[PDB]
């Protein structure tokens, strides 16, 4: 259709998969759906992947994504643990992550923004490194650190860089100390601002 | 698991008898005797063993992945067989250390206490300092810190009179500082050329 997706939303889970995919007309524009998935205290893993997005042509089919909104149970707790590690996504819209056991983020595909928040824990956190693997990523704006500006962000950010170059427009990260990119193609970064950067390492083919 | 709180004449912890893959006992020396020689034993479990900075600490696992802990004053580590971890949460100074006497293939040095500023190398970092014919203990140490520390700790390491010395530079000048500059002592010959930084973590290969 060109009328657009309806909501999907997730609640618990050991693991959580949405797949959305766009099947419009070449001279049409669909805006696919908005996940939400919103983790019971089994969930680890919550993957939404959608169609990229594209502009409407004479012969390219035009999509709009979704925004995203990931939430672990323990998100707004100021003591219990939370579960959910890995999150993967394949293009979106305005994408939100809350997690205090989060440490991968797999991105790829066509994105607008994504907000890394962890818990709301008030524990100053000893585990601070956010691996970041991307694959084909491009974004119209902002991957932030929610977390670090007021609260404990990561002091190490991963960006591994696979298969595909991708572009990340800004990255945010005001608790950042160190920052290594590597793997196996190209990353870019159009803009950082990470005040508190003591070393930038390179060791991308 | 034992809570030790208050038990502060205690100069013997012998639990070197007890016996199955995971009979883990835990310890917490109390002792504050200031000059005190402390012998903790572990036995066959997952042990996890900790000192005292006042105490001259000898700590010796038996079987299995025990954690022995570095506090403070001269301690003495044996992890007997299995993976142990050296978790070293003290930086002592130029002869209050710690000498680990069996390190081997499998073994892991927990470094992440003594980060003063920042975060530790993260490589493979694993070329050893190399020095002349009579090159002294002392020159050796000032050697291994020679860099800039202050915003940024560095491991390095080195071999002198037949024992093997990791260090962390936290320091501006080419001066070992015994204040907030550490040096750990290895007996014997341990080449940690492949050996590999975890997080601020080294496993032994
Ligand atoms: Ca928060
Ligand atoms: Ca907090
Ligand atoms: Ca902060
Ligand atoms: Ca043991
Ligand atoms: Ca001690
Ligand atoms: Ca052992
Ligand atoms: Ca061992
Ligand atoms: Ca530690
Ligand atoms: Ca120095």
């Amino acid at each position: 259709s060109t009328t657009t997706t309806g909501a999907i939303a997730v609640t618990g889970g050991t693991a959580v998969t949405v797949a959305q995919t766009a099947g419009n007309a070449v001279n049409t524009t669909l805006t696919q759906a908005d996940v939400t998935v919103t983790g019971n205290s089994s969930t680890t893993a919550v993957t939404v992947t959608q169609t990229a997005a594209a502009t409407a042509g004479a012969t390219v089919a035009g999509r709009v994504n979704g925004a995203v909104t990931i939430t672990d149970s323990a998100a707004a707790s100021a003591t219990t643990a939370g579960k959910i590690a890995t999150v993967t996504l394949g293009s979106f819209g305005a994408a939100t992550i809350d997690s205090s056991a989060l440490t991968t983020v797999n991105l790829s595909g066509t994105g607008t923004s994504l907000g890394i928040g962890r818990g709301a824990l008030t524990a100053t956190p000893t585990a601070n490194t956010l691996t970041l693997n991307v694959n084909g990523l491009t974004t119209t704006g902002a991957i932030t650190d929610s977390e670090a500006a007021a609260d404990d962000g990561f002091t190490t950010i991963n960006i591994a860089g696979s298969t595909a170059s991708s572009t990340i427009a800004s990255l945010v990260a005001a608790d950042a100390t160190t920052l290594n990119i590597s793997g196996d193609a190209r990353v870019t970064i159009t803009s950082h601002t990470a005040a508190a950067l003591t070393g930038i390492t390179v060791t991308n083919s | 698991n034992l809570t030790n709180t208050g038990n502060t004449a205690v100069t013997s912890f012998d639990a070197s008898a007890v016996t199955g893959t995971g009979s883990a006992v835990t310890f917490v020396s109390a002792n504050t005797t200031v000059g005190e020689v402390v012998t903790i034993r572990g036995g066959a479990g997952a042990d996890s063993l900790t000192g005292s900075a006042t105490a001259n600490d000898t700590i010796i696992g038996g079987a299995g992945a025990d954690t022995l802990v570095y506090t403070g004053g001269t301690d003495t580590f044996t992890g007997g067989t299995g993976a142990d971890i050296f978790d070293i949460n003290a930086i002592g100074t130029s002869t209050a250390f710690v000498t680990i006497t069996d390190a081997a293939v499998g073994d892991k040095l927990d470094l992440v206490g003594i980060s003063t500023n920042g975060a530790i190398a993260d490589g493979a970092f694993g070329a050893a300092v190399t020095l002349g014919a009579a090159a002294t203990l002392a020159q050796y140490l000032d050697a291994a810190a020679a860099g800039d520390g202050s915003g940024t700790s560095v491991a390095k390491w080195f071999q002198f009179g037949g024992d093997t010395y990791v260090v962390v530079d936290s320091s501006a000048g080419a001066t070992f500082v015994s204040g907030a500059d550490a040096v750990i002592k290895l007996t014997g010959l341990v080449t940690l050329t492949t050996s590999a930084f975890a997080t601020e973590v080294l496993t032994l290969a």
